């Protein structure tokens, strides 16, 4: 999951 | 009364939801444009737009940032489409029984999420969910406190730390039982009224995950959807 882990920080 | 921890969460979570939802819904002229399945394009991204806020707001509830990232993954995916199909409530209209976002390009009726893939078995639930709740009238301290309280379930797939998970929405659902009994004339079932409205909310998921199924396994379907959408509502573990 990229795109959540990186909105998630 | 309601203790300063609790009133806390309250000014926490009414905050979060107001930096995350945006009542001019300028944003909307950045998506692909409505066609009257000509929807889709403009209802994927709306929903991708949707979940990049949802994230927002989930990063904002109290504890949520402290879990795990593998935890804060799981609800968020499972919950996704429930907070969603909650926050719409806000630009619900019982009148024409639509969601009216502004002007009336982005007014979507019933007949614009047909042209995006979804039969009216699963419109039909939907609408009369979002009716039901619009006649309970919440206030908005009890709209982002049933927010909260679907994201923070402990009973998704693929939760691990289900005791921190679990306490976290114990401690919300007091806030909110406490705040309907103490600050709600009248709201003598309103709590148990919104505990069944999250029971809607999972048999709405898993119709509304039928249909998604069939879009995303369709490549001239699935290519119009967005990579967030696609990676939120996928399957991947
Ligand atoms: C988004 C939101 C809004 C509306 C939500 C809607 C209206 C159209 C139908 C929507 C999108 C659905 C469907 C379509 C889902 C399409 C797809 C993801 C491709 O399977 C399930 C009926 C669920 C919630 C519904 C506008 C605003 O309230 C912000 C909110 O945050």
């Amino acid at each position: 999951h990229k795109i959540l882990h990186r909105l998630l920080q | 009364m309601l203790s300063d921890e609790q009133m806390q969460i309250i000014n926490s979570l009414v905050e979060a939801h107001h930096k995350t939802y945006d009542d001019s819904y300028s944003d909307f002229v950045r998506f692909r444009p409505p066609v009257r399945l000509s929807m889709l394009p403009h209802l994927a991204d709306l929903v991708s737009y949707s979940i990049q806020k949802v994230i927002g707001f989930a990063k904002m509830i109290p504890g949520f940032r402290d879990l795990t990232a593998e935890d804060q993954i799981a609800l968020l995916k499972s919950s996704a489409i429930e907070i969603i199909m909650l926050r719409s409530n806000q630009s619900f209209s019982l009148e024409d029984m639509s969601w009216s976002c502004g002007g009336p390009d982005f007014k979507y009726c019933i007949n614009d999420v047909t042209k995006a893939g979804h039969t009216l078995e699963h419109l039909e639930p939907l609408v009369k969910f979002q009716v039901g709740l619009k006649k309970l009238k919440l206030h908005e301290e009890e709209h982002v406190l049933l927010m909260a309280i679907c994201l923070l379930s402990p009973d998704r797939p693929g939760v691990q730390d289900h005791v921190r998970i679990e306490a976290l929405q114990d401690r919300l659902c007091d806030v909110l039982q406490a705040y309907i009994r103490i600050q709600h004339p009248g709201g003598r079932l309103l709590y148990a009224k919104m505990i069944q409205k999250l029971a809607d909310l999972r048999s709405l998921n898993e119709e509304h995950s039928k249909q998604y199924r069939s879009l995303s396994f369709q490549p001239e379907h699935s290519m119009q959807l967005t990579p967030l959408v696609l990676e939120v509502f996928g399957s991947e573990v």
